């Protein structure tokens, strides 16, 4: 089998905007 | 000393633990923070999203879906479009892994469209990679002789990955390029564009070296070898699998090493060398059983019996099948 690269995921943090 | 303040504190510990690579602990802190609660829906949105990703990394995809769904909804409630774009990308990625490609595509497309509206080029690029991934999984999930809609899904994937590469080149994002080159090469492989696959995995290999990413390096060599097989250049293929075998031991990765040995045995056979083949199949089964690997254990035997049955040793061949039938029945 071909080996795939990983998925990214989008991240959020509570430290955003303060 | 409000409820708001403790929720934040718990969440910070959650984020800290997850970054340290302890997602199981981080999940509980994020769950504690949900338990405590807060009136700030922005904070709550960020907690759901981090729960979704934490569960995704733990392979609890059904939970990941639930939390990304809450985050998407809440992002719409508060009119946070950036947050909506992110949640939809997350949802689409989870849907892709679950094998729900139609809704996966819709969600990942919403991430792209909103990133464009917001002129967010970083997000646009990620969405394009995500979209290539979904169309690739979609085309690959079916079943050179492909239905038209399957070839079309794989060719859309190529287009998304190439569009991604063009943006991340502009952004100077090398890790993003490594990811796209790898999956593009795999997509070309499935399409039977074997020369293009080599080119893509060569670029992926170069970036793996840049980062010192020995595992990515190992994937690349392995993908390169696979592609040379289907080009007929069996000699060059064995040379790439030899590179992976070397790397498998450096990493101390037992299973990967099993894979490397298995492949080389198969290549020599196409080269009509049966001794080398045998020595590698031997190592594979030895490492296989060593990993509680039943499927692998048997595979080596049918291989070995075919190889002895080619050597002229009609007894050790006729032997080999016997231990195979045993694992078969087991």
């Amino acid at each position: 089998h071909m080996e795939m690269e990983p998925e990214t995921m989008e991240t959020k943090s509570v430290t955003d905007y303060f | 000393g409000s409820m708001e303040a403790s929720c934040l504190e718990l969440a910070l510990e959650g984020e800290r633990l997850c970054k340290s690579g302890d997602c199981r602990a981080g999940v509980s802190f994020f769950e504690a923070a949900v338990q405590v609660g807060t009136e700030d829906l922005k904070t709550l949105s960020a907690i759901y999203s981090q729960l979704g990703n934490a569960y995704f990394y733990l392979h609890d995809y059904a939970k990941a879906l639930e939390y990304h769904h809450h985050d998407l909804t809440l992002a719409r409630t508060i009119g946070d479009q950036l947050g909506e774009a992110k949640a939809s990308g997350n949802l689409g990625n989870t849907l892709k892994v679950l094998g729900n490609f139609d809704e996966a595509i819709v969600c990942c497309q919403r991430h792209l469209d909103i990133s464009r509206e917001l002129n967010d080029k970083v997000g646009e690029a990620r969405a394009l990679y995500n979209l290539g991934n979904v169309y690739h999984a979609k085309g690959k999930s079916f079943g050179g002789e492909f239905p038209e809609e399957v070839r079309d899904a794989l060719q859309a994937a190529v287009d998304f990955y190439e569009e991604n590469l063009s943006l991340v080149t502009a952004l100077g994002d090398r890790a993003a390029q490594g990811r796209a080159f790898g999956n593009l090469g795999n997509t070309h492989y499935l399409l039977g564009n074997f020369r293009d696959a080599v080119i893509a995995h060569e670029q992926r290999l170069l970036i793996a070296k840049e980062f010192g990413d020995k595992a990515a390096e190992r994937r690349a060599y392995s993908n390169l070898g696979n592609a040379y097989i289907f080009l007929g250049e069996f000699e060059t293929a064995s040379e790439y699998y030899k590179k992976t075998l070397l790397l498998a031991r450096q990493l101390k990765d037992r299973a990967v090493e099993a894979q490397s040995c298995y492949s080389l045995g198969n290549t020599y056979t196409l080269l009509q060398d049966y001794e080398k083949a045998i020595d590698y199949h031997l190592k594979h089964l030895a490492i296989a059983q060593e990993l509680n690997d039943r499927i692998g254990e048997g595979r080596a035997c049918w291989s070995l019996g075919n190889a002895y049955t080619a050597l002229g040793n009609h007894d050790q061949a006729m032997h080999f099948a016997e231990k195979h039938l045993e694992i078969s029945r087991e």
